[PDB]
C-alpha cells in the first residue's frame, strides 16, 4: 500500500545545456534512483544513469538549447514482499 | 516422525505468524521493519520463558518442548529477512540504520530472552 | 491469501525440517558456536542473497514462488531465537568471549553470504 | 550422543575438615555444576551447592575428621535438544 514511486519531480535550476532536477523520496528503502532523459520528439536515444538512494537531486548535462526533453525517475528499492524491484516512473517534460 | 510433526506443526504456525506480522507492519517503518523485529523479539521472549520453565519440569513430553522451541520460535524468528534488510540498507548507503538494526536485533533479542528467563526464575522463587 | 498461505507453510516446513535435521546432527560437535545453527543461518543468508538478485531480474515470477523461497524456506531455515539462547547460555556460563564470537560470526557471516549470493548471480547475469 | 556428565572426579587436596575436588568438564556448555556431599554411612543429610560452569574445581568445608563422605557432581547444561537440563551424576567416596 506504500508507493515506491518518487513524487514532485521538477527542474529546480536550468542552464541552456544542463538541468538540476529534484524529487521527493518515496516512503520505502530506495537502494538507488534511475534517471532517464531524452528529447521528447521520439527521435533521440534515451539515456539512463543512477544516483545513490541517499540523494534526491541530479544534474543532467550535455543537453541541447531550446529542445524539449522528457525526464523520468524511478527507484530500485527493497520491500518485504518483492525484495529488490523497480518502481513505476514519475515523468516531467522541460524545454531548455 | 512424531518429532517431525512437532517441527512442521510448530514451524508452520511460526512462519504463518511471521508472514502476517511482517507484511502488515514492515512498510510502516522501513529503516528498521518492525514486523521482522517483533517476531524476533517475541521468539526470544518465548525461548527465554521456555528456557527457565522447561528446566524445572524435567518430565515434560519432549513433543511439547520441540514444538514451542525448534518449531514455533524457529518458524517465528528469522535471520534471513534480518539479513536482507541490513544488506539493503548497506547498499542504500544508510550505514547508521544498518548498524542500528544490527544492534537492536541482537541486543534486543538477548534482553527479551533474559526477560523470559528471569520472570519465570523470579516467579518460581 | 489461502494460496499464499500454502506457500508459507510448505517452504517453511522444508526450512524448519532442514534446520531441525542439521541442528541435531552438528550442533553438539562444537558447543561454543553450534555449527548447525550457523550453517542454516549462513545457507538462508546465501539463498536470500541469490533470491535478491534473481527476483530483481525476473519481475514476472508468481508471488507464490517468491513467498515460498524467502518467507517460507529462508524464513523457516534461518533462526534468530535459537541463536539467542545459545548466546544467552554462553553468557550465563561466563563464556563471554564465545558469546561475542557467536554474535559476530552470525551477523557478519549472514550478511556476507547474502552479499555472496547477490553478487554471484549479478556477475553471472 | 555427547555426554554431559563430568569425568575423572577426584580429591586433589584434603584437610581433616575440608576437601578440594576437581573434575574434567563435559563436552557441552555447562551453566553450573552441582556438588553434593554426605556421610557415606546411613542417614546423614546430603548437602549441595552450585559452582559456576567455568570452574572445574570446588572446596567442600565444615566436614568431620575421619568420616567417610560420598561426593557427587552433576551439571546444569545447555544442549540443543533439551535447552536447560541436568546431567547424570559422577560419584566418589572419600574419608577425611
Ligand atoms: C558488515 C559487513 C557485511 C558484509 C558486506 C556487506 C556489503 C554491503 C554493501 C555492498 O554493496 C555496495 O555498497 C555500496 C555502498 O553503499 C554501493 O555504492 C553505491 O552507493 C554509494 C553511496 O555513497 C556510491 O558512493 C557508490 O558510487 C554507489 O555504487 C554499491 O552500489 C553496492 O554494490
Ligand atoms: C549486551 C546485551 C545484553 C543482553 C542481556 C544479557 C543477559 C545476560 C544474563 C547473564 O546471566 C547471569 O550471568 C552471570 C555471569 O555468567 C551468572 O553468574 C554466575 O557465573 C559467574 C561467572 O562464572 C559467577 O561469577 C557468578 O558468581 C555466578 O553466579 C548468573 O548466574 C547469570 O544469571
Ligand atoms: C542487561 C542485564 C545484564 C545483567 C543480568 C542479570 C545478571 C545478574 C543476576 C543477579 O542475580 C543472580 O541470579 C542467579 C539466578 O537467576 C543466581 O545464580 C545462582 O543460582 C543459579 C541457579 O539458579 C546458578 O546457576 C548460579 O551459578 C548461582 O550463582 C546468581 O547468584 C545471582 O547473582
Ligand atoms: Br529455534
Ligand atoms: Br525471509
Ligand atoms: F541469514
Ligand atoms: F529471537
Ligand atoms: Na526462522
Amino acid at each position: 500500500s506504500v508507493s515506491s514511486v518518487p513524487t514532485k519531480l521538477e527542474v529546480v535550476a536550468a542552464t541552456p545545456t544542463s538541468l538540476l532536477i529534484s524529487w521527493d523520496a518515496p516512503a520505502v528503502t530506495v537502494v538507488h534512483y534511475v534517471i532517464t532523459y531524452g528529447e521528447t520528439g521520439g527521435n533521440s536515444p534515451v539515456q539512463e544513469f543512477t544516483v545513490p538512494g541517499s540523494k534526491s537531486t541530479a544534474t543532467i548535462s550535455g543537453l541541447k538549447p531550446g529542445v524539449d526533453y522528457t525526464i523520468t525517475v524511478y527507484t530500485m528499492y527493497y520491500s518485504y514482499s518483492d525484495l529488490y524491484s523497480y518502481s513505476s516512473p514519475i515523468s516531467i517534460n522541460y524545454r531548455t | 516422525i512424531k518429532s517431525l510433526f512437532a517441527v512442521i506443526i510448530g514451524g508452520s504456525v511460526g512462519c504463518t505468524l511471521r508472514w502476517l506480522l511482517s507484511t502488515k507492519f514492515n512498510s510502516l517503518f522501513p529503516n528498521l521493519p518492525p514486523g521482522t523485529l517483533v517476531v524476533n523479539l517475541l521468539a526470544g521472549l518465548i525461548i527465554g520463558t521456555a528456557l527457565a520453565y522447561f528446566l524445572r519440569q524435567p518430565h515434560l513430553d519432549p513433543f511439547w518442548k520441540l514444538m514451542i522451541t525448534t518449531g514455533l520460535c524457529g518458524g517465528l524468528s528469522t535471520f534471513a529477512t534480518f539479513s536482507v534488510e541490513v544488506f539493503a540498507l548497506l547498499q542504500a548507503g544508510n550505514y547508521i540504520w544498518a548498524l542500528t538494526s544490527v544492534l537492536v536485533h541482537v541486543i534486543g533479542s538477548l534482553i527479551m530472552t533474559a526477560l523470559g528467563f528471569f520472570i519465570i526464575t523470579i516467579l518460581f522463587a
